[PDB]
């Protein structure tokens, strides 16, 4: 176990024309994103 | 009616250091624009009536005359001023601005520039 | 009415614009005068409106003293019930662009030749 | 002709940019601008039911968008603006309107007259 | 040494600019505001009397 | 339509102008992959012409095939060799476009015309995929290819 | 069909009951992009109506455009705003579904009649997306929007 009072990054594919992969991540990154200090996000895939 | 005139001044709007009106000016100008367009739209005047000829073509020709006299002799009063403190509750609050904020502001400025000179030295 | 169309020679092609006040129109399918152009569309899209506003627009031109823009308007109503027409007339009236305007009206009613004829009529009148 | 040539053209791509690299959803600024602009132009030509107008005005407002001056704003305000702008010009730049109408064309000067005017009008729209 | 030279240089002209920009505005724009509204006020009423002389006669 | 259908019989050179292409704005608005003369020849038009045309016609036809991917599956996007052709076709298209020579009145484009060899060649260069460093719109509405080259330059601003 | 085609000319208000819609079960089964009224005008019946409608008419119109691409694609890899709007358009659709007091026998459902204001309100609200955190079917066979609200609870 590790902790911090404090790299939010998601992983997606480059392309769509596949499931709701994107949707999920898109969602769930943002879903987070409010909560935390050093709000900064990284997206792998597009 | 007939009424005279001052152009937009956006600088003015923001500043109102009578705080209780700060919002109002932004909205109040836009209320103005309502009048501005509305006045630009209409003319002042309809025509009038050649009662003589209309009496020729009204067999009850008495009517034309009766309404004629009352109408033509009648003049209805221009929608009447209630407020003229605007000019005033300003130009006094413009002194409020000047003297009150002028003096304090100018006296401060002098001290700044006075130390700089010697700081350039 | 049956007077046939002139020759080549009594014409001079366009080089005038024709204006409608309709931005799009005047711009993008910019029209001239003496022309012919289809208004094509479906029903009361202000189906008519298009004509109307244009006509009204010509009012200022008719309020000009031109004859380059002072445009005498001719409205052929084919098959158009009187009511519609009435409204229409009324619209023009209201606009009173009607003053420079013939409205040839073969409403819905009219025995068929009547509607038929009307255009030709309008046509002669326009010639 | 002065605004419209370009505009037509611009719209052409604009419309087009609905089809290549879009059937409905995607992004990039260069082109986004074209869209934005386009959208604006749409409004700008968007001329509701009932609207007789005079061409220089039309050009006037058109000019604003063409010459990229409101792109910023949302469509909703365009119309409003347009109107507003209109009484403004109507009033004030009646001078100018006189001219443009006169020149049948907008002179470069008249353009300049626009440039400040519009900018300012926009500014006035604020400012 | 050179630091302090510039520090007062910044702060001093800063208060020069901001105060002088405040001064110039207030007069005109407030003068502004008074006449603008009066404008608006008065206009309305012109119309309102008039329109009516139409409306009625109609 | 039976009539044109008949008409066709009599024709020995057909220009079928494509309104779709026209809708694609062009002027050359023609249908090209329909605008024929049965009398194109590797002898008579020489094989160069002939082949060039046939290759070209082919590529356009091929390109057309690619259309099938792209409308719903990508438009500055999918596989790339095909892209290469796509673009090439596209250039070819643009190059195929030539200004109108009296509707310069409308267009402001001075019409152009290219006698045959420079043309054939023209396409061969494009075919040769030369101008690939070079991009599309430079090719549009031109007479000979230089003018496109020139146009590229103007465009680099 | 020429007959109706002609007829239109004489119309002033057109009621198109739309079987497609009917197939969507809906009674009301109208399609107002079809069912139009000359007298439907920003004029005659307010622009609010018109506009609230224009947004609707629009949204639907767009939607109408969409369903087909969607028919293949679903709306899945197709923009969420659209998803929202679509759903909204639809909700609005659903919200238009309205019980029949006469045909309570037929419907089961018990008639609704909604005065204008609540009508306006309804759309304006749905349009506001205010409602939208909600089920589509909530909007189904409602009376005023409240009833949809009521129903929302009743659902969730």
């Amino acid at each position: 176990d590790i902790k911090t009072p404090e790299l939010i990054i998601g992983v997606s594919s480059d392309r769509g024309l596949c499931g709701a992969i994107h949707s999920s991540v898109a969602k769930q990154m943002k879903s987070e994103a409010a909560n935390l200090k050093e709000v900064k996000i990284i997206g792998v895939g597009d | 009616r007939k009424l005279a005139l001052k152009t937009i001044d956006w600088v003015a709007f923001g500043e109102i250091i009578p705080r209780n009106q700060k919002a109002v000016a932004n909205s109040l100008k836009s209320w103005n624009e309502t009048l501005t367009s509305r006045l630009a739209t209409l003319p002042e005047k309809p025509p009038a009536i050649d009662w003589a000829y209309y009496k020729a073509n009204v067999a009850k020709a008495g009517l034309v005359d009766d309404f004629e006299k009352k109408f033509n002799a009648l003049k209805v009063p221009i929608p009447e001023d209630k407020y003229t403190a605007q000019v005033d509750a300003e130009e006094k609050e413009d002194v409020k601005s000047c003297a009150e904020f002028l003096t304090q502001s100018k006296t401060r400025i002098q001290e700044y520039e006075k130390e700089l000179e010697k700081m350039r030295n | 009415v049956g007077l046939k169309a002139p020759g080549i020679i009594p014409r001079i092609s366009v080089r005038e614009p024709m204006q409608t006040g309709i931005k799009a129109v005047d711009s993008l399918v910019p029209i001239g005068r003496g022309q012919r152009e289809l208004i094509i569309g479906d029903r009361q899209t202000g189906k008519t409106s298009i004509a109307i506003d244009t006509i009204i627009n010509q009012k200022r031109f008719n309020d000009g003293t031109d004859e380059k823009k002072k445009l005498y308007c001719i409205y052929v109503a084919i098959g158009q019930k009187r009511s519609t027409v009435a409204q229409l007339v009324k619209r023009l009236t209201d606009a009173d662009a009607m003053k420079y305007t013939i409205v040839v009206s073969a409403t819905a009613s009219d025995a068929a030749p009547l509607q038929y004829l009307a255009p030709y009529s309008g046509c002669s009148m326009g010639e | 002709k002065q605004v419209a040539g370009t505009m037509k053209l611009e719209l052409a791509q604009y419309r087009e940019v609905a089809a290549f690299a879009q059937f409905g959803s995607d992004l990039d600024a260069a082109t986004q601008q074209l869209l934005s602009r386009g959208v604006r132009l749409t409004e700008l030509l968007k001329q509701g039911q009932y609207s007789p107008m005079a061409i220089e005005e039309q050009v006037a407002v058109i000019y604003a968008g063409v010459r990229g001056y409101l792109d910023k704003l949302e469509p909703s305000k365009i119309t409003k603006f347009e109107n507003a702008f209109l009484s403004h010009v109507i009033s004030q730049h009646q001078a100018l309107l006189g001219k443009i109408r006169t020149d049948g064309k907008i002179s470069e000067e008249s353009d300049a007259k626009l440039k400040e005017i519009v900018t300012n009008f926009l500014a006035g729209f604020e400012a | 040494q050179l630091e302090e030279v510039k520090q007062a240089s910044i702060k001093q002209i800063q208060d020069a600019i901001d105060m002088e920009k405040s001064q110039q505005a207030l007069v005109q724009k407030r003068h502004y505001l008074f006449d603008v509204q009066r404008n608006n006020i008065a206009m309305a009423l012109e119309v309102t009397y008039r329109e009516r002389l139409h409306r009625v006669y109609r | 339509d039976p009539a044109p259908a008949t008409t066709f019989a009599h024709l020995d050179a057909t220009t079928v102008l494509s309104r779709a292409i026209a809708e694609l704005g062009i002027y050359p608005a023609v249908d090209p992959l329909d605008s024929t003369s049965r009398i194109m020849d590797p002898n008579i038009v020489g094989s160069e012409h002939y082949d060039v045309a046939r290759g070209v016609q082919k590529i356009l036809q091929d390109y057309k095939s690619l259309q099938d991917i792209i409308a719903i599956l990508g438009m500055d996007e999918l596989s790339e060799e095909d892209k290469l052709t796509v673009s090439r076709a596209r250039k070819i298209q643009r190059f195929l476009s030539q200004p109108f020579q009296v509707a310069e009145v409308f267009t402001g484009h001075l019409g152009k015309l290219v006698p045959l060899k420079e043309t054939i060649k023209g396409f061969q260069q494009i075919l040769a995929g030369e101008y690939d460093h070079l991009p599309e719109q430079a090719f549009y509405m031109v007479g000979p290819i230089e003018e496109a080259v020139a146009k590229a330059d103007k465009l680099a601003e």
